[PDB]
RNA sequence: CCACGCGCCGCGGCGAGCCCGAGGGAGCCCCCGCGGCGGAGCGAGCGCGAGACGCCCCGGGCCCGCCAUGCCCCUGCGGGCG
């Protein structure tokens, strides 16, 4: 398979590394989407209403015959106890005794691991993700860095290897966000951008603080930052050690056999375009002319068209 | 004001499309969909029912069922429905040419093993739109125990099972118990 | 299939849900 | 999920599609399977013979693992046996070097027989033979070994 | 309260929607209920020589 | 293979429309046949 | 005729003249070809389903 | 509405298999991770335990148990064969 080219902090290195098998298994976009909608489901806080809320108080329903709705009711007489009531108990309360987690089986979580960067090395995958790869020269971008902590030695890898567009536009958004989520404790949006892996290169104390870029170990790869917003596609920075091991880390599941590499929409097309099916289609039968109907008598033609001989009579 | 129900008897529900998200079997049917209109051969138009159909009517063809199918002839390549999982039971199988949907890892070693050849169906579509040398297998679709629990046990004339435990005199022994 | 053919249910009534000792648990400090 | 339900689409259609000459009224008939014999006696029978009777003579505790008896099909004994042995037990034959599967350590007690073991001696190791079982094995040339 | 009793108006029209289904070919000629010695006759001749279902 | 048109179309629609012509004229004189054959 | 017998009171019938067959044929005619209603608007028509029935034409 | 039991149905992974169980791991979304469920039934039990076909589907024919029974016989109200 070609060798990945491994580019150095300002110009490529003399280094290329085989592409991990990793990358050839299928873009599968369905199984991508099922396993992050569970897996970002799995990690939530639970939220509910007070079990004590609203039963709280005290109501004799006033019943019928004295004139006041049939609802239960204080000592004034004042609505308690009902959905439709102020004050009262939500009809159906909310739980906190809910499937908060989605399980999924192990097989099909790495499934999407494996999907998921097989669609980053599409360049044309990111692109569609809204990342600016233009510039980046290669993807996978595989930047060797022995070790950064300074910032600035980090912002100065990312700008020389074309990067430097998408953060700049990850640190210009960072708007108020839309709606309650402010007192939410969420106030800012920063638009996601690259994603660094290293194995025992430190890059974590250089381009933590650099916004849109998150820095994961090549052992761990969280499907939610593989794909940010369950879709496929993240610009994706390996450190040489990480990439180098890509095909090693495949090799720790005790089971996980890579799965099978389908065909791409392209080349089932070519295989159509190819002329042995080509030939195997043969002409069916000419579509029956069907037209529209106009009363003989009225026009010669028609007349003609109906009898040829019966048009010629008036002579 | 047309009555026209007397010479029908009602519309009737079947696949056109797989309905399965997965964008590689949807391609396929496309595929066969389009071999299919060109020219009418009927294996083209089963191929393209049987990947329309659900993911329980598509049963499993072990190999040795299969090499019992094709046992007078091994040459004709067989173009299994759907899933291939190889049985151990048959411990030497002969050499086949099978073009399924999904082979298991147990199964591609048994035929690789025998020389014979497991090739896809993208390879089939490629090799032979026609069919031609090619038989379409699928198993027993009654194959599901959910089929065999299916009815009214109770009647007399049903010979199917009661599904639980029950544990109960009333009605077990015989037509004139209960 | 709401009647037809239906398994018998092997649910014990839920036990002690206004009141009672407690006896529902859930699993959210497993994390921690 | 919340949005994609039959429910949500019924709202605006009065009783929610539960009927307006009898509505979804609080256990409209029973609350739990009552009627056994009486009012929903029809349905019991047609569908669940057998709910009501007592059958069996009673253990009061069963002894479970006593119970228990995995029983291997005397087709997949030869399948016990990996690849990298199989095809050499096969093609030596040879009474002198013979296979010897002791099915107990495999995890079953007691061998029955459903099909053809390939001809070649075996000399099978486990708790107890079934006669459809032995009478094949004998005939393959295979002998039947009680195993401690 | 006084109510109806039984009257089959309606009836024939739910019964003739789709109805007058013939009862199956696998019924038409079924075992159930032939002559014990004719089952046995046929079982042991249909073995013998040409449907020799036997091995 | 698209000379389907010259092919027995151009003609076959000569071949009709020229026997249309034949028939369209004995037709005709059986029809005058039935006001006299059944008179006579 | 018995059937039509049966269901009298529907329907109305009598012996059509060639005319009325031929202006029926001619400016309401229409074929059930492919189970569609295309209309008979020329001679090919009836030739192409018909001819096996030697019904060349619409006369 | 939410929970959990159930019966179908549509998908997704895998296949005589399959299984984020509790847990353990400097790990959090990642790695390892049993009982379980099937794979064989039937019979109240002693217990005994399916090959023979077949694109599928339907029957038919057979085989397994629970029953009766006729023979033959070993190690024996035990085994075989009907």
């Amino acid at each position: 398979n070609p060798t990945v080219k491994v580019f150095g902090p300002t110009g490529t290195q003399v280094a290329e590394l085989p592409r991990p098998k990793v990358f050839n298994v299928p873009l599968r976009p369905d199984i991508i989407n099922f396993v992050h909608t569970q897996l970002r489901k799995c990690l939530r806080t639970p939220y509910a209403v007070s079990r004590y809320a609203g039963v709280q108080c005290t109501a004799h329903s006033w019943g019928p015959g004295r004139a006041v709705a049939r609802l239960p009711r204080k000592h004034g007489g004042i609505g308690a106890y009902a959905n439709f009531a102020r004050g009262g108990h939500m009809a159906h309360p909310t739980t906190v005794i809910r499937r908060w987690c989605r399980k999924v089986n192990l097989n099909q979580r790495r499934y999407a691991v494996a999907s998921a960067l097989a669609a980053s090395a599409n360049a044309a995958l990111v692109e569609a993700r809204g990342h600016r790869i233009a510039d980046v020269p290669s993807i996978p971008l595989v930047v060797d860095t022995d070790n950064v902590t300074k910032t600035k030695d980090a912002l100065a890898i990312i700008k020389a290897v074309g990067v430097l567009r998408d953060v700049e536009r990850c640190k210009d958004s960072r708007h108020i966000r839309a709606g309650r989520g402010k007192m939410r404790n969420r106030r800012y949006i920063t638009r996601k951008g690259p994603l660094v892996i290293y194995n025992t290169e430190d890059v974590a104390r250089g381009f933590r603080n650099l916004p849109g870029v998150d820095l994961c170990h090549v052992s761990s790869i969280r499907l939610l930052e593989l794909a940010p917003g369950s879709h496929p596609g993240r610009l994706i920075l390996w450190t040489k050690s990480a990439f180098a091991s890509l095909d090693d880390v495949y090799a720790a599941k005790q089971n996980y056999t890579l799965p099978r590499s389908c065909i791409t929409q392209t080349d089932i097309e070519r295989i159509l375009q190819s002329d042995a099916v080509q030939k195997t289609f043969v002409p069916k039968r000419d579509p029956l002319v069907i037209e529209r109907k106009v009363d003989p008598f009225s026009s010669k033609e028609a007349l003609a068209r109906l009898d040829p001989s019966g048009t010629v009579m008036p002579k | 004001g047309i009555d026209l129900k007397t010479g029908i008897k009602k519309r009737k529900v079947e696949r056109k499309e797989p309905k399965s998200p997965n964008p590689y079997i949807r391609l396929l049917h496309n595929a066969f969909k389009v071999v299919y209109e060109n020219t009418g051969e009927d294996f083209t138009k089963v191929l393209t029912k049987r990947l329309c159909l659900s993911k329980t009517n598509r049963p499993v063809l072990s190999v040795s069922r299969l090499a019992h199918l094709m046992h007078k002839r091994e040459d004709k390549i067989a173009v299994v429905a759907s899933t291939v999982t190889n049985d151990e039971r048959l411990v030497t199988i002969p050499r086949m040419t099978i073009c399924a949907l999904k082979f298991s890892a147990t199964a591609r070693s048994r035929i690789e093993k025998a020389g014979g050849r497991c090739m896809s169906f993208d390879e089939l579509l490629a090799e032979k739109p026609t069919g031609d040398n090619c038989v379409l297998l699928q198993g027993r679709r009654s194959c599901r125990a959910v089929c065999k629990k299916f009815g009214s046990p109770g009647r007399p004339n049903s010979h199917v099972k009661p599904k639980g435990e029950h544990k109960g005199r009333r009605g077990a022994r015989g037509r004139h118990s209960w | 299939a709401m009647g037809r053919n239906v398994a018998f249910s092997n649910m014990r009534r839920y036990k002690c849900t206004n009141k009672g000792p407690n006896l529902i648990k859930n699993w959210f400090n497993q994390p921690a | 999920p919340t949005r994609i339900r039959k429910s949500r689409k019924r709202r605006g259609h009065r009783q929610m599609g539960y009927g307006r000459v009898g509505g979804h009224r609080k256990h409209p008939s029973g609350r739990g399977k009552a009627g056994g014999l009486q009012h929903k006696r029809t349905s019991f029978d047609k569908y669940h013979p057998g709910y009501f009777g007592k059958l069996g003579m009673r253990n009061y505790h069963v002894r479970r693992n006593i119970e228990y008896n995995p029983t291997i099909n005397i087709d997949k004994i030869w399948s016990l046996i990996p690849e990298e042995q199989r095809d050499g037990f096969l093609q030596r034959k040879s009474t002198t070097e013979a296979p010897v599967v002791d099915v107990t350590r495999f995890g079953f007690f007691k061998v029955l027989g459903r099909g053809s073991l390939p001809q070649c001696p075996i000399i099978i190791k486990a708790r107890y033979f079934s006669s459809d079982a032995e009478k094949k094995l004998r005939e393959v040339g295979g002998v039947p070994l009680l195993v401690p | 309260a006084k109510l109806k009793n039984h009257t089959s108006k309606n009836q024939n029209r739910k019964d003739h929607r789709n109805g007058i289904k013939k009862p199956k070919k696998s019924a038409y000629t079924s075992h159930k209920g032939m002559c014990p010695k004719y089952l046995r006759n046929l079982r042991r001749s249909r073995a013998n020589d040409p449907r020799q279902s036997l091995r | 293979s698209a000379a389907e048109r010259a092919t027995e179309k151009e003609k076959r629609a000569a071949l009709v429309k020229d026997h249309a012509v034949k028939s369209a004229q004995v037709y005709a004189r059986y029809y005058i046949d039935l006001v006299e054959s059944e008179k006579k | 005729l018995n059937a039509l017998r049966i269901v009298d009171h529907y329907v109305t019938y009598g012996e059509p003249t060639v005319e009325t067959i031929r202006n029926l044929i001619y400016k309401r005619g229409f074929a059930k070809v492919n189970g569609q209603r295309i209309p008979i608007v020329d001679n090919n028509l009836i030739d192409e389903q018909l001819s096996k029935h030697n019904i060349l034409c619409a006369e």
